[PDB]
């Protein structure tokens, strides 16, 4: 039944085309085994062709189908790439139509949720220059979707992270840390976290951008979600070299981190113990700063926590500090 | 310091892949993650099924994060104790995952 609908995507009859497009959209939402059935029927070249359609209703429907196919596995994301979707999607980034724009962002973000080769394919198609421009957008809906795709791109390897840095995304992300909008702030924190998860040169770029003063201030936040992301970013920066570990101490992170060791929130606690454990694995100067903050007695006490994850993280942190 | 040995890989293996000995071919293959204490080294240069010679580390201190552990290896302590009887040394692990997918309709 499925290869008839694929042939019907190029059929001159308007009712035939739209009904096939609607049925195929419904199948593309029914799990990876159903997504594969659509791909094996050869719908992908026809759906990509419809992204050039002068009919906004059809364009939106084909774009929605592709976005749901891109939510599948890496083999299904690659099938979307091999069908030439990326050049069409990068063009839809210059669209004055906010509905098509948000849908193109959602599809690109889902493609950037695949492997390193999938993320590199998004980069090679020149998606990053348009995304950095969308970071200055007054449209809160478009800004979040652009921040979401940027974050999924920065979730790849070191070269994929460096591509985000070289595009000039870091100054905007840092300015977005001062945002009163909790959703935009969370997304700007999530991207920075993925950038700091790479190597030492990527971690340094984050420090050079001036992310640490805002990151340290966000530790005094009553928002557990903002708190977890600010902590995860500071922890990833602290997983770098001693000079990078020193930049964390210089900003005044330690008194806030030590205060967070009092938390009954096992999620905040595990991340606070991990961040200090990374700072503790540095040189003598950094170890002395941790001891000076009063972490030693806290780390030693948290070794008696009932939860094995907290117990192990406290043990690892205290070990790295005293060695 | 890096050692060399004949390679008997069945698929692509990047740098930091743990290696074990294949008793049949007498060549080095990727460590299964099921045979306890069978890991002999860590791949230094990315290789595959066509590669004749593997360049690997037979000694050194490596972080747990840096090593590309196989899917079959589930136990954290069994991974740490995989290089038992060798000059290799392991450290500690992280916490979550970060690849976001959004399915609608
Ligand atoms: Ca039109
Ligand atoms: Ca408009
Ligand atoms: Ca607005
Ligand atoms: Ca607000
Ligand atoms: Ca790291
Ligand atoms: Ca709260
Ligand atoms: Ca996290
Ligand atoms: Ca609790």
């Amino acid at each position: 039944e499925l290869p008839q609908m694929v042939q019907q995507l190029n059929s001159p009859d308007q009712q035939e085309l739209q009904s096939a497009l609607r049925k195929l959209s419904q199948i593309a939402s029914g799990g990876n085994e159903q997504i594969q059935a659509v791909i094996d029927a050869g719908a992908l070249p026809a759906l990509v062709q419809l992204l050039s359609s002068p009919n906004e209703q059809i364009l939106q429907e084909a774009l929605w189908t592709l976005g749901n196919i891109a939510s599948g596995g890496n083999e299904q994301i690659q099938a979307v790439i091999d069908a030439g979707a990326l050049p069409a999607l990068v063009q839809l980034l210059s669209s004055p139509n906010e509905q098509i724009l948000q849908e193109a962002l959602w599809t690109l973000g889902n493609i950037a949720s695949g492997g390193n080769e999938q993320i590199q394919a998004v980069i090679d198609a020149g998606a990053l220059p348009a995304l950095v421009q969308l970071l200055s957008s007054p449209n809160e809906q478009i800004l979040q979707e652009a921040l979401w795709t940027l974050g999924n791109i920065a979730s790849g390897g070191n070269e994929q992270i460096q591509a985000v840095i070289d595009a000039g995304a870091l100054p905007a992300l840092v300015q977005l840390l001062s945002s009163p909008n909790e959703q935009i702030l969370q997304e700007a924190l999530w991207t920075l976290g993925n950038i700091a998860s790479g190597g030492n040169e990527q971690i340094q770029a984050v420090i050079d951008a001036g992310a640490l003063p805002a990151l340290v201030q966000l530790l005094s936040s009553p928002n557990e979600q903002i708190l977890q992301e600010a902590l995860w970013t500071l922890g990833n920066i602290a997983s770098g070299g001693n000079e990078q570990i020193q930049a964390v101490i210089d900003a005044g992170a330690l008194p806030a981190l030590v205060q967070l060791l009092s938390s009954p929130n096992e999620q905040i606690l595990q991340e606070a113990l991990w961040t200090l454990g990374n700072i503790a694995s540095g040189g003598n100067e950094q170890k002395q700063a941790v001891k000076e903050a009063g972490a030693l007695e806290k780390l030693e006490q948290l070794q008696s926590h009932e939860n094995e994850k907290i117990q192990k993280e406290a043990q690892e942190a205290l070990e790295k500090l005293q060695s | 310091p890096t050692a060399t040995a004949p390679g008997g890989l069945s698929a692509k293996a990047p740098a930091m892949t743990p290696l074990m000995l294949d008793t049949s071919s007498r060549k080095l293959v990727a460590w299964d993650g099921t045979t306890d204490g069978a890991a002999v080294g860590i791949l230094a240069v990315a290789a595959d099924q066509t590669s004749t010679t593997l360049t690997f580390y037979k000694s050194g201190t490596f972080r747990y994060e840096d090593v590309l552990w196989p899917e079959a290896a589930s136990d954290e302590t069994k991974k740490r104790t995989a290089f038992a009887g060798t000059a290799i040394s392991i450290v500690g692990s992280g916490s979550p995952k970060r690849k976001r997918k959004r399915k609608r309709k």
